[PDB]
């Protein structure tokens, strides 16, 4: 499968420090994404 | 400060693996901040008033 990366935040909002502040304001659920979209590419890096 | 301190907050932990470790994305920064009407045609003959 296509192994992505994943620019998250920027993508969430898109240059805005305030937004970043509403976001660690919000928690780390992009991180927990980034993690699980980690685990996908290691997954088919071993598939493969 | 430094890339690996990024990292070690990234890990949490003081010790670090041998592997590769996303950290963050970069950024490209802002210049010249620009905005740029058009070519100006037909203005107000304040003159005739
Ligand atoms: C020194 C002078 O004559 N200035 C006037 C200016 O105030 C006016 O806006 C323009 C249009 O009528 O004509 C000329």
């Amino acid at each position: 499968m296509t192994k992505t990366s994943v620019d998250c935040t920027m993508y969430i909002c898109g240059d805005s420090t305030e937004c970043s502040n509403l976001l660690l304001q919000y928690g780390s659920f992009c991180t927990q994404l980034n993690r699980a979209l980690t685990g996908i590419a290691v997954e088919q890096d071993k598939n493969t | 400060l430094d890339p690996l301190s990024e990292t070690k907050c990234t890990l949490k932990s003081f010790t670090v693996e041998k592997g590769i470790y996303q950290t963050s994305n970069f950024r490209v920064q802002p210049t010249e901040s620009i905005v740029r009407f058009p070519n100006i045609t037909n203005l107000c003959p304040f003159g005739e008033v």
